[PDB]
């Protein structure tokens, strides 16, 4: 399949247009990603906003200027020639009816399958403040591609200069069953099987490990054998340092 | 104002010395997060430290708001608020708060301002002053030794 | 005034009026696009030269 | 005080992206925002310019391309005051750009407080993030606040400062750049949780479980060799010394080999324990 690679330059750029424009919950900042969608690895090296206006009274009313779309994409070619139109990004926590009608706009100048991106300034719950989706039809069918972040050498190192485990893993793992339980109950009363079929595939696949439980305990003992030997090595240094500490005390008594 | 406006925040704190009034506490604190200026906030941070003198636990409401904020400018003057209010008779919980800021926070100016505030609380008993700064006298950071020099010289002058 | 070495060091202008012909083995350059004749100063003046290797179209200096 | 440049989150990343094409080549840009002396200095938005044939000069900037782009700053909320022109150069010892001379002198006419920023490393990247600038002074700029007293100025012990091709003059007058950074509460919340090493995050259990367990059989054999060379060093250490004095230029002999038998042992055991706790965690 394909994967979406979002550079930290793009994630931080979309967060800037939200605060500078004083965008409230009634508006969502829309922008255009730039990159190469030809290969299986989709990387976005550039992002910019657009004068978008949102209307909550009518989902079919949106203000977008196509002149600024083609001009800015042409003027930014002088920087890097690898930047083309692979899709667009927009703000807001949720996908409303106005987002479905604006999907067919950029598809005229886009060759391959466009890429959609949702930027969340609040980042409420779990991970992934920016979720990526693909727009394709047979009815609109959206698929969530794996979201990864990879930058250049100077870009990844520059983040560390500006900033100069097990418990968290168990908390998010427990919340996965709580969030899935609410999705099944709400969908049960919504119908009164296709959506629940995909969740049943993952949920079904000492229950099945009973055959490997005997062989698992034998491997855990071998792991402790290495840990027991390394523990003795650390214990020898404690006695060696205790004798070494006395040599310093013996010099303090004579001198 | 970047010149005369800084003296306004510092000039009001001199008339507000003593117990002070709770109305000036919220107004000077909210203005710091509304308009963003370094010298104004430092003028307010020192100002908010001057308006609280000898209040001890009574000033803990304003102290909590300074420790919860991630802004280094508000936390820079937060040590002086604990220093003046807890000056003289010291508190085991108040001293623990000043020592906790210089550890977790990585700002060199805040770590320096945190240990200087320890001198105002220890003004009565100067025997424990050189013992606290002795362990901080040897460190890999250069700014750790900076604040320990004055805090040792405030009481022992 | 005899000069046996004609070379510049890191001189880049523009497109037109760049030139900088270097006789040294490292970073040789040539200038095309018709004939260009200047009375005194071609690009930097002074060290402008040809010597043993004739570079394209410039006789006059 | 002076003007201390505060680089935002996007201001640092775009400078590396604009000069991304070529080591020897060069680009430029325009810094934006509004600020007042005595503290506030900020750069809101940055944008590059196309590379011309003249390199970087007074004719390098295109007023036609600038005016056509400037009209797009207003509708997007990007419109701010121009506080300077940032460039990108390969860099030299002194005067990092040999083709840049008459630009800043024409820039100081509009605003005397405007500066110019250039990214120093350009393949020299280190991780201290050393960035360079220049600002002209000439006559004037005195009878004002204190420029040097801000950050580590009033220097010149021997000749050593910065690149040490500068001493007093630098480019002109020793503008004494000060590079800091300030971010909002939302920007600081991101890079702390987002940037760690790579992205396995949100579930650490099964992502590296199969990858580490598959190589655990080979890891068990490789950690055994490290212990084999451990005691062999300590055995020859005490065998050759009957003195307990120094003729041996051994000023610290033991602690180096003692830490090699400790820190390595301390490294190999913790990765076989802390990871072993989450290596199963099956329950039911």
């Amino acid at each position: 399949h394909e994967k979406v690679t979002i550079a930290p330059l793009v994630l931080l750029s979309a967060l800037d247009h939200y605060e500078r424009t004083q965008t409230k919950e009634n508006k969502r900042c829309v922008g255009v990603i730039l990159g190469d969608a030809n290969s299986s690895t989709i990387r976005v090296t550039n992002s910019f906003a657009l004068p978008f206006e949102e209307d909550e009274k009518n989902s079919d009313v949106w203000f977008l200027d196509h002149n600024y779309i083609e001009n800015m994409n042409e003027m930014c070619k002088k920087i890097n020639a690898k930047e083309k139109l692979i899709g667009w990004y927009h703000s807001g926590p949720k996908l409303r009816a106005s987002d479905l009608k604006i999907n067919e706009l950029f598809k005229k100048y886009t060759q391959n399958n466009p890429l959609l991106l949702i930027v969340d300034v609040k980042q409420q719950g779990v991970g992934l403040p920016t979720d990526a989706y693909v727009a394709i039809e047979q009815e609109k069918t959206f698929l969530h591609l794996p979201c990864t972040i990879e930058a250049e050498e100077a870009e990844e190192i520059g983040v560390e200069h500006l900033l100069r485990i097990r418990l968290t893993n168990q908390l998010k793992s427990l919340k996965g069953l709580q969030s899935k339980l609410k999705d099944v109950v709400e969908y049960l009363d919504k119908v009164i099987h296709t959506i629940l079929g995909k969740l049943q595939d993952v949920f079904n696949l000492n229950n099945l490990q009973k055959a490997l439980t005997v062989k698992t305990n034998d491997e855990l003992m071998v792991i402790y054998i290495s840990n027991l030997v390394r523990s003795i090595i650390a214990f020898d240094d404690l006695i060696e340092n205790k004798i070494q500490n006395k040599k310093i005390q013996e010099q303090r008594v004579k001198d | 104002s970047a010149t005369s406006g800084e003296a306004a925040a510092l000039g009001m704190g001199l008339c507000m010395l003593g117990t002070g009034k709770p109305e000036a506490i919220h107004d000077m604190f909210t203005y710091s997060q509304e308009t963003q200026h370094g010298n104004i906030t430092r003028g307010l941070a020192v100002g908010l430290a001057l308006i609280n003198y000898g209040r001890q636990e009574l000033a803990d409401d304003l102290i909590t708001k300074m420790l919860a904020s991630d802004e280094s400018l508000l936390r820079y003057g937060g040590a002086f608020t604990i220093a003046l209010a807890y000056a003289g008779t010291g508190n085991n919980s108040a001293v623990k708060r000043l020592l906790h800021v210089a550890v977790s926070d990585s700002n060199d100016d805040v770590r320096r301002a945190a240990v200087i505030a320890l001198g105002f609380v220890l003004l009565r008993d100067y025997t424990t002053v050189p013992r606290i700064v002795q362990l901080l006298s040897k460190s890999h950071n250069a700014h750790v030794r900076c604040g320990t020099a004055f805090a040792l010289g405030i009481a022992c002058a | 005034h005899p000069l046996q070495v004609a070379r510049c060091t890191k001189i880049i202008k523009g497109e037109d009026a760049k030139y900088v012909i270097n006789l040294k083995q490292i970073a040789k350059f040539v200038v095309g696009l018709g004939e260009r004749v200047s009375p005194t100063d071609i690009e930097e003046g002074m060290r402008v030269g040809v010597d043993r290797s004739k570079y394209n179209i410039e006789l006059p200096l | 005080t002076k003007e201390t440049v505060y680089i935002s989150s996007i201001a640092l990343l775009k400078m590396l992206k604009h000069g991304r094409a070529g080591v020897p080549m060069e680009v430029m840009g325009l810094m934006l925002g509004e600020f007042v002396d005595d503290y506030t200095v900020n750069v809101v938005d940055v944008f590059a310019m196309p590379q011309s044939g003249t390199g970087v000069s007074v004719e390098a900037v295109d007023d036609v391309f600038q005016a056509k782009m400037m009209d797009m700053l207003k509708q997007t909320g990007r419109d701010q005051m121009v506080v300077g022109w940032y460039h990108s150069h390969p860099g030299f010892g002194c005067w990092l750009s040999s083709v840049d001379v008459n630009t800043q002198k024409s820039f100081e006419q509009l605003n005397s407080r405007a500066v110019a920023v250039v990214v120093d490393p350009i393949q020299s990247v280190k991780g201290k993030v050393v960035i360079d600038a220049f600002r002209l002074i000439d006559t004037g700029a005195l009878i004002n606040n204190l420029e040097p007293r801000q950050t580590t100025s009033n220097t010149g012990l021997l000749n050593k400062a910065n690149i040490q091709a500068l001493i007093h003059g630098l480019n002109r007058h020793y503008y004494s750049l000060n590079i800091d950074y300030h971010k909002t509460a939302k920007e600081t919340k991101m890079l702390m949780n987002l940037h760690k090493e790579q992205w396995q995050s949100g579930l650490k259990m099964y992502d590296y479980e199969e990858k580490e367990e598959s190589n655990l059989a080979a890891t068990k054999s490789m950690v055994k060799i490290a212990e084999q060379y451990s005691k062999r060093i300590e055995e020859e250490k005490e065998l050759t010394e009957e003195e307990l004095k120094t003729r041996y230029v051994g000023r610290q002999d033991p602690k180096k080999h003692l830490s090699e038998t400790a820190d390595e042992t301390l490294e190999n055991n913790i990765v076989s324990v802390l990871t072993a706790g989450v290596n199963s965690v099956a329950i039911k």
